[PDB]
């Protein structure tokens, strides 16, 4: 039972990637752009869920390599870390292709990740938290959009806006966006509902969702799948912790006064 | 541990610049390099192609001693004895003899000997199929014709009875 | 028993030619090559395992005695020192043949070489760590490839690429290029079930490249068939050292723990 | 069909030029500048189709080469990356005349620009997007004009204008400037025809450009170029991946609301 429940707090600890119609119309409205290489940038709030949906539309695209030609890599997705030059944006684009960089002057890596880039035949260049990078690569991100072709998502949020207005050429080029939604409703029910039926993955008590419960998790979460996830987790692996099966109401009273 | 060398036995009848080809060739030196080891100079140079306008003398010997780690005695008994002639060119083989024991004899260089006398061949002054005369045993890598490709123990069959 | 034992870690500390899908569609690259005598450089990062491909192509065509002729030989296979100039190519390329030329100078050298290419009619010239050659030597590489017809391979790292892009006569005929792959996929669970037995040769636990196994591979080899070769051949004589029947899951979480 | 729709999308994917007025007063102003070796600077808004028309001026008057003599290249067309320094300058205007680039140092190789560009006989040299090369360059490029005579022209948004505002010499010698209009009202309805009529290339729907659609694009577009082009193939590839062989005003009006 000890190994047992070490098994089921290390998978607690494990954040899990739940389908659901946010992700859906994300990666819908992503294989829609990348069909036509239409350069969008799709933006929302802090701790919605955006970077997850991205990674899923991500890794669904799984490159096929042949014998012995490149990987055809359709979909690229970098976050580039704060300040990022451009040198550093080029190394995270040719590493990503897996193709170790060499010592030399930025024009050196500008003309190896083209050329990786042409090769690979990579059709989505996606640039979560675009609001991180300097404003002397988007030219950059502008001229590999232009000569090559290829649809740019800049993820980030709201501040990305803000970030790219100030800028004549990247506001214009890139206007198509998808705002992610707060999910409040009843499909927030739904998701709160699957999340116990899939990503608690705990014995069926009949917990069902019930309406303190629900109302507990809305003053709480706010309609954050992040906040959402956080809360779930504490909550079993605290139950977990004292020998609770299940989840009761004191801990989500404990969880919820601990964040607000 | 002592100071060592990559040490080769010497064969017996083995001309001294074959014996000094293969210590050079097992020790990857060169022969202006084994002269300045041993402290002869250039001298070494020479003796892989048989000038032996002044015959190696004692001392000479004595420091190649030294070195290759053979005694001197044993080092003049690849020379030919006092008196004897040898042809420093063409240098002569014959294939029996060395696919026998793979080495180079300083006898086959006398001026008085043409015929093997445990073979009863004409022993040979040239390649028998292309005619290519052979290197100083020095530089007898292996066994083949340079030119040919054709290895030294197959000429055995070429070459006269 | 011992005896037996120290046979058996004898076998795994030495390397072993291993047969995968890559190195077959290498060689039938390389095929390719020979019959058009077009130049190539088969790329790819290090430890992809582009040597032992390219040791096994020259084994598979082994030089032949000729009887009228001396023999000739299919294919070159030379390895030249860091920073080493044409001459000592020129002397590697001989010794690799049966031929030998010492004294003598440069043009000498060069002019030998080439009379021993046309005499043995070498079809390729697998060069290994192409990029440990001096930039001039390449000129007299590409001089060979353009007089003698002689397909020239250039083996080595992405550090070729760059050394190859900084001149450009050299890369003036180098159109082509193979890049190697990194296995990832569902490649890797062939490649572990399959060096599971064929190379370890020991009474395998049923591992059949399980969960745990395969994803505490995949965090130490990441698809480098190399890192999993030597990874797998250590563990293995760890556990056949201290008298255990077959590998556990200690031992590769110890081997991998020294190597991340 | 299927394979039809495949042609029709690939057309529709690529771009064409359509001809027009404001395209033909640059040929003419070029024409006369080349002719009178001025150096001018032309200025224009965001997606309003400088790009495109330099291109067509480069395009139009080919270079005519003789036979065993360097091609006499009269124009000469760059788009320098951001903040390009005068190294990177020299090698794209080297790279432009077929003349492979020497390693060297920024003497020789402003050497080596210098005598090919004399070589070739330049008449004319543009330079697009030329609000992003330093201003360490622009003093090579006044060089240039001065010894060599050869009218430079710089394209950029407004913010070329402001760019060399900041410096004496070139706002002085660069003092020719022919700003890009908004080629909206009557005009931009002749666009919008011929545009349906040629860059469509589809089946005569009898739609004739109504007045309805007119006032969507004006509400849309507004009149930029790029926009226009956008939206219009948009709109188009979206009525043929349904299905429908002409254009509908649902389609149009989805993509209207997808960019404002
Ligand atoms: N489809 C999903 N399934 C399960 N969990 C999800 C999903 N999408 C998001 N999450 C949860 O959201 C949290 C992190 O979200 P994510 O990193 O994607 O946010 P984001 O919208 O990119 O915003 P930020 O910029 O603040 O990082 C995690 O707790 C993760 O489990
Ligand atoms: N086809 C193969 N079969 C078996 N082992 C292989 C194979 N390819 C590579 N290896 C293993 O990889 C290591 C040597 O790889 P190899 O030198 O061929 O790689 P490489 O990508 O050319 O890299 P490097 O240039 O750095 O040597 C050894 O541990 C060897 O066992
Ligand atoms: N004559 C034309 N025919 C067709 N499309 C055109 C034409 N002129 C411009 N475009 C469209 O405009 C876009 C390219 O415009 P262009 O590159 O000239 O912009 P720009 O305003 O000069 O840009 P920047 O802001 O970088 O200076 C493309 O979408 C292209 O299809
Ligand atoms: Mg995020
Ligand atoms: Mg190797
Ligand atoms: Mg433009
Ligand atoms: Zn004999
Ligand atoms: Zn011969």
């Amino acid at each position: 039972d000890d190994e047992w429940l070490q098994a089921e707090i290390a998978r607690l600890k494990g954040k899990s990637i739940v389908p659901l119609q946010q992700v859906k119309t994300l990666h819908d409205w992503l294989d829609g752009k990348r069909k036509a290489r239409k350069s969008c940038r799709v933006v929302g709030e802090s701790r919605t869920g955006k970077t997850v949906a991205c990674d899923a539309y991500r890794y669904r695209h799984k490159p096929q390599q042949e014998a012995g030609r490149p990987p055809t890599v359709p979909v690229v997705y970098i976050r580039p870390h704060q300040k990022c030059g451009p040198k550093d944006l080029f190394k995270k684009i040719t590493e990503y292709l897996k193709y170790r960089v060499t010592k030399g002057t930025v024009s050196d890596f500008r003309d190896r990740t083209i050329e990786v880039l042409k090769g690979c035949g990579v059709e989505m260049l996606i640039i979560d938290e675009a609001d991180r990078l300097k404003p002397e690569t988007f030219a950059d991100v502008r001229d590999i959009a232009e000569d090559l072709g290829i649809a740019v998502v800049l993820v980030g949020t709201d501040r990305l806006d803000a970030v790219i207005k100030r800028d004549e050429q990247v506001l214009e080029r890139f206007r198509a966006h998808l705002r992610f939604g707060k999910l409040s409703g009843e499909d927030f029910k739904n998701t709160v509902e699957m999340w116990e039926q899939m990503v608690l993955k705990l014995p069926v008590s009949s917990n069902l969702k019930s309406k303190e419960m629900l109302r507990i998790l809305t003053s709480a979460t706010e309609g954050y799948i992040g906040r959402l996830d956080e809360i779930l987790r504490e909550a079993a692996i605290r139950s977990l912790s004292r020998g609770l099966k299940k989840i009761d109401k004191a801990v989500l009273q404990e969880v919820a006064k601990e964040y607000k | 541990v002592k100071p060592w060398l990559f040490l080769i036995k010497p064969y017996e009848g083995e001309s001294l610049s074959h014996f000094l080809g293969r210590f050079r060739r097992a020790n990857h030196l060169s022969a202006s390099g084994l002269g300045t080891l041993a402290g002869i100079g250039a001298i070494v140079a020479r003796w892989e192609r048989f000038h032996f306008n002044p015959r190696p003398s004692q001392q000479e010997l004595e420091a190649i001693a030294s070195v290759v780690e053979v005694d001197a005695q044993r080092l003049a008994q690849m020379l030919p004895p006092a008196g004897v002639g040898m042809q420093h060119e063409p240098i002569r083989l014959c294939g029996a003899c060395y696919a026998e024991s793979p080495c180079h004899r300083i006898e086959w260089q006398y001026k008085s000997v043409w015929k093997c006398d445990r073979h009863q061949l004409k022993i040979l002054a040239k390649c028998p199929n292309c005619q290519a005369p052979f290197k100083m045993p020095a530089l007898w890598e292996d066994g083949c014709c340079h030119r040919c490709r054709m290895p030294f123990a197959e000429m055995a069959k070429l070459q006269k009875v």
